[PDB]
Formats: C-alpha cells, sequence, structure tokens
C-alpha cells in the first residue's frame, strides 16, 4: 500500500508499517514525486498484476482485468460515475482468503491506498456519464 | 337472405352484440362444454334441411386454451361446421367476412365444386408475404 510524507519518521519494522495501513514487504522503498499522475501509476501497476495472474481462480483471472480497463478509462478521461465504486468493491472482494493465493490481495493493496489518499485525481477521470446500452427502435427502455 | 341463430355464450358474444325452427345459420361462439353439448346438438337437429354452421373463436374451433377435463375440444367433434373464424374473441369485421365467405359457398354448388380447394392461406399469400415494413409499437 502507498504511504505519504506523514507516514515517514516511522520505523521500518513489520508491525510498525502494519499499523500504518501497509506491509513492509521486501523493505525496498520506491519514491513517487509530484510529477507522476497517480492514476497512471496505478494503471501501470494493475497491468502488471493482471497479466501475471496464473489464471487458476476467478477473482484474480477476471476481477483484475476489469480494474485495468476502468483505470485506462480514468487515465484517458472516459470514466463513468459508477467506476470508482467498482474499484472499491474489487479491492474488498480480492482480499485475503477470497482468492486462491496471495497474488490478488497484493495486487489491490496499491489500488485501495491510492484511492484513499489521492481520490481527487481518480475523480478527475470521471468526465462522461453512464451508458452501457444502445437504443433499439420500437422498444421503449426501462427508465431507471 | 340468411337467418342467424346465435348461441354465443360468454366473452365471445360481447363482440357479436357490437356487430327456433326458423334459422338456416347457427353461429356457435364461446366455449363448448361437455355438460351443455346436448343442448347444441338438439338445436342443430331442430333446424331444417339446408343447414350452415359458422364456428368463431378458438374455444369453438378447437378447445382453444382450455385443453381441460370439462371442455370439449371443438364443436366440429359433434356438429358439422362450414366456416372457421380464428381469434379470442374475433372481430365484428371478421363476422362480416365470414358471411361474405359463406355466400360464396351458398352460390357455389357436395358444395366444394373443385373451387373451394382454393384457400385464403394461398389466395392472400402474395398479399401477405410481400409486406416489408410495419408501424413501430411505441406510438398510437
Ligand atoms: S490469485 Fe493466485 S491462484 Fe488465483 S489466479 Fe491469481 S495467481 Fe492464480
Ligand atoms: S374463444 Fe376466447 S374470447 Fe371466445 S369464449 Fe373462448 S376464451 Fe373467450
Amino acid at each position: 500500500d502507498f504511504l505519504t510524507e506523514a507516514h515517514l519518521d516511522l520505523p521500518m519494522e513489520f508491525e510498525s508499517i502494519g499499523k500504518a495501513g501497509s506491509r513492509l514487504g521486501t523493505a525496498l522503498a520506491m519514491a513517487v514525486d509530484h510529477e507522476i499522475n497517480m492514476v497512471s501509476l496505478v494503471r501501470n501497476l494493475e497491468e502488471f498484476f493482471a497479466r501475471e495472474s496464473c489464471g487458476w481462480c476467478t477473482p484474480c483471472r477476471d476481477g483484475l482485468p476489469w480494474s485495468v480497463k476502468i483505470l485506462r478509462a480514468l487515465e484517458r478521461g472516459e470514466g463513468q460515475p459508477g467506476d470508482i465504486e467498482t474499484l472499491e468493491q474489487l479491492c474488498r472482494f480480492l482480499g485475503p482468503g477470497k482468492t486462491f493465493c496471495a497474488h490478488a490481495p497484493g495486487a489491490v493493496e496499491p489500488l485501495q491506498s491510492a484511492i484513499k489518499y489521492f481520490r481527487e485525481e481518480f475523480e478527475a477521470g470521471i468526465k462522461q456519464p453512464f451508458s452501457n446500452t444502445h437504443l433499439i427502435n420500437g422498444i421503449q427502455p426501462n427508465l431507471l | 337472405s340468411i337467418w342467424p341463430y346465435n348461441f354465443g355464450l360468454s366473452c365471445c358474444y360481447v363482440e357479436m352484440v357490437t356487430s327456433p325452427r326458423q334459422a338456416d345459420l347457427m353461429v356457435v361462439a364461446g366455449t363448448c362444454f361437455t355438460k351443455m353439448a346436448p343442448v347444441i346438438q338438439r338445436l342443430y337437429d331442430q333446424m331444417l334441411e339446408p343447414k350452415w354452421v359458422i364456428s368463431m373463436g378458438a374455444c369453438a374451433n378447437s378447445g382453444g386454451m382450455y385443453d381441460i377435463y370439462s371442455v370439449v375440444q371443438g364443436v366440429d367433434k359433434f356438429i358439422p361446421v362450414d366456416v372457421y373464424i380464428p381469434g379470442c374473441p374475433p372481430r365484428p369485421e371478421a363476422y362480416m367476412q365470414a358471411l361474405m365467405l359463406l355466400q360464396e359457398s351458398i352460390g357455389k354448388e357436395q358444395g366444394v365444386y373443385r373451387a373451394n380447394m382454393q384457400s385464403e392461406r394461398e389466395r392472400k399469400r402474395g398479399e401477405r408475404i410481400a409486406v416489408t415494413n410495419l408501424r413501430t409499437p411505441d406510438e398510437i
């Protein structure tokens, strides 16, 4: 999970990074500066995680490509208003014990932290309304 | 000059309204029941020698939707029928087209005459099959 400048001055132990909302991992840290768009950074991360799925279990094999396609829409500015709430649901349902191994829980850990700390750049992607259906002549639709 | 005895009963005689020993036509409408079938068989017997019978509606042509223990599957099982008018209920215009289809039989005589072999399924076929466009149903 991503951490902020406020999360420095904090020791590099397993339970100290654990109480800060993240995991200590390999202990090799990566710095993100002010010129990297967070949505593009997460989209690069999820693209790696989606394509490195072994394909055994459904919420990794099929859940993660949906997250990638939403982030590509957010990065280009084609995001729809239900998209961010889908990313939240994906993170909840790809947690520990719901998938077959720990690959998928590790994949959603950057995604859920970046929405929590940087929601404004994710909200900036939403510039188009919701439409996943096309009109059919002679059939009046069900108007919500 | 055709005298009609209408035995329409329920939900098929309401269209007819919108549209003994004296009649030559018996327009059976409505559902024919096992219990009331002798009544229609005696009324058919009472009439004179040149009888004509028009069945209108699915409940009189066949059993219709009532393929059930208490309904006979068509009035043609026990009385001869001349014209069949599908629908549930048929239209008054259909009743008019039945009398027009029946005067042709009254003027064509064993009244088949090798001319009644032509059927409205084959006669209006080139009319119906050449239809391409129909009005969209989202409008009145
Ligand atoms: S979560 Fe693990 S087991 Fe399931 S598809 Fe992904 S890599 Fe394979
Ligand atoms: S044919 Fe249809 S409308 Fe006529 S009596 Fe039977 S159910 Fe009613």
